[PDB]
């Protein structure tokens, strides 16, 4: 019960599964060609997980992508290692979900998913233990909103016992690609919170302030961003695929870190932030990981935890550690930390071991948690359609297929439970 | 009413069975891939025992006779391709492949009882091809729901299949200052009550005081969970002590049910082990058993974090290894009686059980235990952990208040029914404590 | 009613322990690191003692018992460094990691006490390993403040624990010329009243004194710490002298409080040790025992910056090592009293108590001490410090005037009400030692 089925989906999806499959072959080792690098054999049953043995000894995933514009799969088969995917996997089509969630997958975004259902039925006759479903899609996008709901609607059909893992990035407040990019994001979530078990928060800006900060970058890439992602969702799994003291599922987060399947919302954050011209002067410590942790400029939500408080948080450890440093320092944590944490776990901790060290580190680890920060942006986008939407402006294009004010205010009144869930459980 | 058989549920409990198998395959002289290599003695087997844990293969082997059941497969195929596999009968390598939780959640429910048939159909092959069985033994850690949940389910059916066993539960419990997941209490205590009314002999070991005393007495600055399950394992191994090897008043393993238990009430004694030191500490110490005693007394070597001075006295059992004189040891006991110890009761009125074997006592290589000529390990069903339930009750008050997790186990089928008879069992049992003692 | 137990604080004490210790390695055949190398008698132990300072290990070693307790931990460092590292116990050697003063500032308060509970907890584990407990030994520097606090904090807590056993205190006293620091007279003064309340028979011993014996006998133009450890290391392990070693007439630790003390009052001797001689000076001198009481009479021998002779007679005792005849010391002393020295008092009214041992008298090769065949140890608690006690309580009144410390002193919690209760009671030690001797 290991096996991994990668959904990719919309623009920025499809950027990010690319460099997760990059990370994948580079942290396991797989050369394009189809030689094989394992060393030596806790990198052979693993890679089933994945990747599926073919004629002649060849490994090919067992991914579905699917983007409306099929620009981006000449950028991933002659481009780096994407060779390996089958001709089959490749489902485009013509020509774009118009940006809108009217569009989406409303009335011609349910055409083609059809087809996706049954290579996914087909898909799941040929897994034997199918464990869980990846998806990366963008909040505010057009696409990744559009039909990512509606996969998720018809993963959760035909499948009633397999949880559901959403990595959606969140649009933030204050940058404004189009007018529009919040209300796609609201109209998604409007059916995410219904759809789905667990959700990652994850914000470009935090992401350029945490290179500019830490990383000194110059040129703005969105590469290393995906990067620096694709390192973290590897780090989530590595648990599952690595033994350790005790290894972690995702159904495990789903018992110890979500509440209630209403509350799935979690910041992530990640250790070490360490840059090119620092790795000759820091020792790289299960400590300093702890301070970069709980450091209140490192996670992705991107929000303030010390004008708040935790409800739970988790730590996912990395590579050979010994079982007295964690915990003396969880120790140290839970005394000087003791006012943020909720007054009824009391202990809000959860430990995983890994035992294969990070590709291009020695020492690394990921950091969930439930905080009370997020009703704030919550609030953020509530207020943002409360003044932007009040003038009905540019709302006839969504108006025009057949949508109703009820959905909208159903949404807004959703958002409320949200942040009334977020104060329960108060701030 | 020959053998036993021990059964490992859990990563922990499987860690510290191959620590203790390691073990006897380093005192008995067993290679560690079996036959043989060579035979020692005289008394090793034969003449019996062996055959006590190691089955007496016909061509001359020797294989544990443990069942390693759960439902992660990375356990097991860690044990396999390692020297465990030579040991161990490929039958009797339960591989588990579901994963849905860890495991408390699904593991004392429907899920594992369609597994449970074909281990008891295993066990029932396995006791029919020796001859007789005495007692089993039991290696599961309450942190780790699979340990909690499936050790369990195997108490009650074994419970029902004779009801005639000894019931050895070495069960691993979660650490009283942090806990390493939020549901091991639960785990823990929603197993107490099968536990209270299925099982004859419950030794309690914690984690935080292994650590505690490998930092103090082994100055250790990284203790590693392979040191705890070894000084365990030299634990288990003691106890069983003469059952193996020759001694001069060998202990029986209804004894401890005939002295220590008078009642159908508490069952569940202190273990501790003495002298703890490095290989570098042995050049400066050559105490009498007074001393060892004193510290076993001490609450860093009870395996608990609380003060087993401060408790009311109960019967107890002293073994020892080695080298030892009856008027030494008759002294030292005279001379904690003449200490005021804890407050004997007027039911034994003093029982002092003391057990005497001609073996020395033993040390594993892989740990920094120094060899010893002279060992104590002492038994004792004080009422010193009464307030270690009290602290975990409290924090189940606490995390009841909001009860926290009702969600999904009122959505598999339970109820908070159970948690509050659960809560009124532990309650009944810290009352208990207090009455035994407060009788007198 | 065996044993003797010795505790050094400060830096002072701790060389001063060394030295010791390195001598009783010396005399009694142990190598520096011990076991053996080899055995010498026959006595030595066996027959007891040893064990006395040394405890007697199982396996044939030798460990001296004694706590190393101090907030620096420089010097434990130093100790662990060294040879001194297969001699005490790792546990025995108490490392501090707070440095905050040195020392009496936080020392004798609430900052101390936290870690005194686990110093009683290990010395009384110690009394129980040995059989029996006859006196404790101290080696403290009044000088430095943790010497002082930690040394007074210690003797209330064993005065307390048993009220019963020997308190013998080596406690190095300020230069009365010019003191190193001015805290100085604040660490002595006001731990004496604690001295006063909670001790049995304290030794003061000046660094002056023996530096001017330095200069003056040993002809050493720059003396160091190391040749006053090795002196006072002779004088202490000549007390000490038959409780080792065959003598035709020993001496036990309690007839010095049977007969110098016999009041609940005034128990304050002062020691002497002699002939003290150069290595190139052994050539041309033989004299006999006559001649060394002179030389203990001299005020230079004995380490205090006053007349000896100026004072009034108070019972003493008289220790002798290697080749002494009794009718010998017996003219000499009755020389002694002819020539009129001190004035005796009516109540003993003439009490020499003379010791006779066997073994020579012993020299540390690190010191320009030649060996002799014939050494005198002298006891006495003469009233000749008592201008010594006024000297440093004129500073205290010159300095108290301003009182140049009750800033922090209050600030920490205290008051001048203690200051002024430490100087009435010191005025009142001077008014005993003038009153003792104008009684008769």
């Amino acid at each position: 019960m290991r096996e991994i089925i990668h959904i990719s989906t919309g623009q920025c999806g499809n950027q990010i599964g690319a460099a997760f499959w990059e990370t994948i072959c580079g942290e396991h080792g797989l050369d394009f060609n189809g030689t094989y690098h394992g060393h030596d054999d806790i990198q052979k049953e693993r890679l089933n997980v994945y990747f599926n043995e073919a004629s002649s000894g060849k490994w090919v995933p067992r991914s579905i992508n699917v983007d409306l514009e099929p620009g981006t799969i000449d950028a991933v088969r002659n481009s780096a290692i994407g060779n390996l995917f089958r001709p089959d996997n490749y489902i485009f089509g013509q020509s774009s979900a118009g940006n809108v969630w009217a569009k989406g997958h409303y009335t011609e975004g349910a055409e083609l998913v059809d087809s996706v259902m049954d290579v996914i039925r087909r898909e799941a006759e040929g897994c034997d233990s199918l464990q869980g479903f990846q998806i990366t899609h963008s909040l505010g996008g057009g696409t990744g909103s559009g039909m990512g709901t509606l996969l998720i609607s018809k993963i959760r059909e035909e499948f009633p016992d397999r949880m559901m893992a959403t990595f959606s990035v969140l649009p933030s407040p204050k940058t404004s690609d189009t007018v529009v990019e919040p209300y796609n994001a609201t109209l998604s979530v409007h059916q995410l919170v219904e759809h789905s078990d667990e959700t990652f928060c994850i914000d470009n800006e935090a992401l350029y302030d945490i290179c500019q900060r830490t990383l000194k970058l110059n040129q703005p890439s969105y590469g290393d961003l995906n990067n620096l992602v694709s390192s973290v969702m590897s780090g989530v799994t590595t648990s599952l695929r690595y033994p350790g003291q005790l290894n972690s599922d995702l159904r495990k987060l789903a018992v110890n870190l979500v509440p209630f399947p209403r509350l799935h919302f979690f910041m992530v954050g990640y250790a070490p932030l360490t840059a090119i011209g620092s790795q000759s002067f820091r020792s790289l410590t299960v400590p300093e990981l702890t301070q970069q942790m709980f450091d209140a400029k490192n996670m992705m939500a991107a929000a303030d935890p010390r004008n708040g408080r935790y409800l739970t948080v988790a730590a996912f450890f990395r590579g050979k550690v010994s079982v007295k440093e964690v915990e003396d320092e969880m120790h140290k944590v839970q005394s000087k930390n003791s006012d943020y944490f909720v007054e009824w776990i009391p202990n809000n901790v959860q430990t995983a071991v890994c035992s294969v060290a990070p590709q291009g580190l020695d020492m690394a680890a990921t950091f969930i948690a439930n905080s009370t920060s997020i009703q704030e942006l919550f609030k953020r986008v509530g207020d943002q359609f409360s003044a932007m939407f009040k003038r009905k402006a540019f709302l006839h294009w969504y108006t025009s297929e057949g949508m109703d004010e009820l959905e909208f205010s159903e949404a807004e009144s959703n958002m409320n439970d949200l942040v009334s869930e977020y104060q329960q459980y108060q701030e | 009413m020959r053998e036993v058989i021990s059964i490992n549920v859990g990563q922990a409990g499987c860690q510290i069975g191959n620590a203790c198998w390691e073990l006897y395959s380093l005192e008995h002289g067993i290679k560690p891939d079996g036959h043989l290599e060579d035979g020692l003695s005289k008394p090793k087997g034969g003449e019996e025992g062996f055959s006590t844990f190691f089955h007496e293969t016909g061509y001359g082997k020797f294989v544990p006779r443990a069942i390693y059941v759960d439902l992660e497969p990375n356990v097991i195929d860690e044990v396999r391709n390692g020297p465990y596999k030579d040991l161990f009968h490929p039958e009797q390598l339960i591989s588990g492949k579901e994963d849905a939780a860890n495991n408390y959640a699904r593991g004392h429910y429907t899920v594992g009882r369609e597994i449970l048939g074909d281990v008891l159909d295993r066990i029932r092959k396995l006791a029919d091809q020796c001859d007789g069985l005495q007692g089993f033994l039991f290696t599961h850690s309450l942190g780790g729901g699979t340990g909690s949940g499936l050790g369990s389910l195997l108490l009650e059916e074994l419970s029902a299949e004779y009801g005639k066993k000894s019931k050895l539960e070495f069960a691993v419990y979660p650490a009283p200052q942090v806990s390493t997941s939020v549901v091991e209490p639960y785990n823990t205590v929603l197993t107490t009550h099968t536990t209270l009314e299925h099982a004859d002999c419950t030794f309690m070991v914690d984690n935080e005081a292994i650590y505690d005393m490998c930092k103090r007495n082994l100055d250790i600055p990284r203790p590693s969970f392979a040191n705890l399950n070894n000084l365990i394992a030299q634990v288990v191994s003691s106890v069983t002590a003469s059952l193996r090897f020759d001694g001069s008043l060998n202990v029986d393993l209804n004894e401890f049910q005939t002295n220590l238990v008078p009642y159908p009430r508490i069952h569940f004694p202190l273990v501790s082990y003495s002298p703890v030191l490095s290989k570098s500490k042995a050049f400066h110490e050559s105490n009498s058993v007074s001393e060892i005693t004193n510290a076993c007394f001490e609450p860093g070597n009870q395996m608990v974090k609380c003060d087993p001075r401060d408790g009311k006295y109960m019967a107890t059992c002293l073994l020892y290894r080695g080298d030892v004189v009856t008027r030494d040891v008759q002294r030292a006991v005279e001379q904690v009686k003449n200490k005021k110890t804890v407050q004997l009761v007027d039911w034994c009125p003093t029982g002092f059980k003391i057990g005497i074997c001609y073996e020395p006592p033993t040390a594993t290589p892989n740990s920094q235990l120094a060899t010893v000529d002279r060992a104590v390990c002492m038994l004792s069903n004080t009422t010193s952990i009464a307030e270690a339930w009290k602290r975990i009750d409290r924090k189940f008050d606490l995390m009841y208040a909001k009860r926290a997790f009702v969600h999904w186990y009122v959505g598999e089928g339970m109820e908070e029914g159970e948690f509050t008879e659960a809560r009124e069992d532990l309650a009944a049992l810290e009352r208990d404590y207090i009455e035994v003692g407060a009788d007198s």
